[PDB]
């Protein structure tokens, strides 16, 4: 019902921005809130940044208070997420996820929630 | 049967002579066939504001002044309205507790969605207005 596609990812050195971008499709009506997770080999899955599309609140981790901003365009029917001062610790892999309904409700026909590929973001120097 | 059971709606039972289905007073009607006396109106003063007029055939239908919510069954009276994120209590509308949600201008606070009860992370958290959202299955 719902298709989310990451873009944006890619190697940086530390300090350096980029900006994740995810592109919903489908029965975007159905979505409520949104958030970016990641993934580090070895490391558990981290949630990133979180926001409710109608109100437009934000939740982020205290890993990157300050340096990272979460957004959302309902024209263009995307999320994004502006991340700057970038660290080592920050390299994982950002997944995409969306959800269709408050507490653990979902709406009637659709999907409890949906995941995106992941996009790679790499931080390193030379 | 009964001469007066195919009275129609708007009328009632007259004797006093040649009409057997007479039509109902002004501010009064019987929704029925063969009522005995036609009802009076309510009539919807103050706190309330008429939303359907009154008919020979049926009742005038009470709205609730803009402020107030219509309460109980076919609008038996009317309670004050707060804003999202209170309650109204005996003494007037309040903010909800720490933990609590309301998200309409009715109603009582209601507890944030436990999400860890149902096997989930939390993806968002809730505010007086709002309620948790429930992310995925932890690991
Ligand atoms: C959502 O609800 C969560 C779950 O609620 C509870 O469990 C489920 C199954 C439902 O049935 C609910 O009805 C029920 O209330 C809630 O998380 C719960 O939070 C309470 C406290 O709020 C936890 O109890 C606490 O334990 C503290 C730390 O002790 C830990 O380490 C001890 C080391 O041995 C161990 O004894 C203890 O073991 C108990 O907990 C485990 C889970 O790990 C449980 O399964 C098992 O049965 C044991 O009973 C525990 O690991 C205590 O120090 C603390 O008590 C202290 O503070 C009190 C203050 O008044 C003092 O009076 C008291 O004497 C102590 O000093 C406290 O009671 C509860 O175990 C926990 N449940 C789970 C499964 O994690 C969660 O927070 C809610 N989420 C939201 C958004 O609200
Ligand atoms: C989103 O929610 C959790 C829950 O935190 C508690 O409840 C909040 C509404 C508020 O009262 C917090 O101050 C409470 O701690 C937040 O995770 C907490 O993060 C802090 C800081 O690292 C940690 O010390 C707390 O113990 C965490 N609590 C638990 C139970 O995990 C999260 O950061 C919130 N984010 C927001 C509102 O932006
Ligand atoms: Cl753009
Ligand atoms: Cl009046
Ligand atoms: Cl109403």
């Amino acid at each position: 019902q719902v298709q989310l596609v990451e873009s944006g990812g890619g190697v940086v050195q530390p300090g350096r921005s980029l900006r994740l971008s995810c592109a919903a499709s489908g029965s975007t009506f159905s979505i409520v809130a949104m958030g970016w997770y990641r993934q580090a080999p070895g490391k558990q899955r981290e949630l990133v940044a979180s926001i409710i599309t109608g109100d437009g609140d934000t939740n982020y981790a205290d890993s990157v208070k300050g340096r990272f901003t979460i957004s959302r365009d309902n024209s263009k029917n995307t999320m994004y997420l502006q991340m700057n001062s970038l660290k080592p610790e920050d390299t994982a892999v950002y997944y995409c996820y969306a959800r269709t309904g408050y507490g653990s409700s979902w709406l009637m026909g659709h999907e409890y929630d949906y995941w995106g590929q992941g996009t790679q973001v790499t931080v390193s120097s030379l | 049967q009964d001469p007066c059971s195919n009275c129609p709606a708007g009328t009632f039972c007259d004797n006093n002579r040649n009409q057997i289905c007479s039509p109902c007073p002004p501010n009064s009607f019987s929704s029925a066939g063969g009522q005995r006396t036609c009802d009076i109106c309510r009539q919807c003063k103050g706190v309330f504001r008429t939303r359907k007029e009154c008919s020979s055939t049926s009742n005038a239908e009470c709205d609730c002044t803009p402020g107030f919510h219509c309460l109980g069954a076919g609008c038996s009276m009317c309670e004050q309205d707060c804003k999202q994120g209170q309650e109204l209590t005996k003494k007037g509308c309040k903010d909800c507790c720490f933990g609590t949600f309301n998200d309409q201008k009715r109603g009582i606070c209601r507890p944030w969605t436990n999400c860890s009860l149902d096997g989930k992370s939390v993806l968002v958290n809730g505010t007086k207005e709002r309620d948790v959202v429930c992310g995925p299955s932890p690991l």
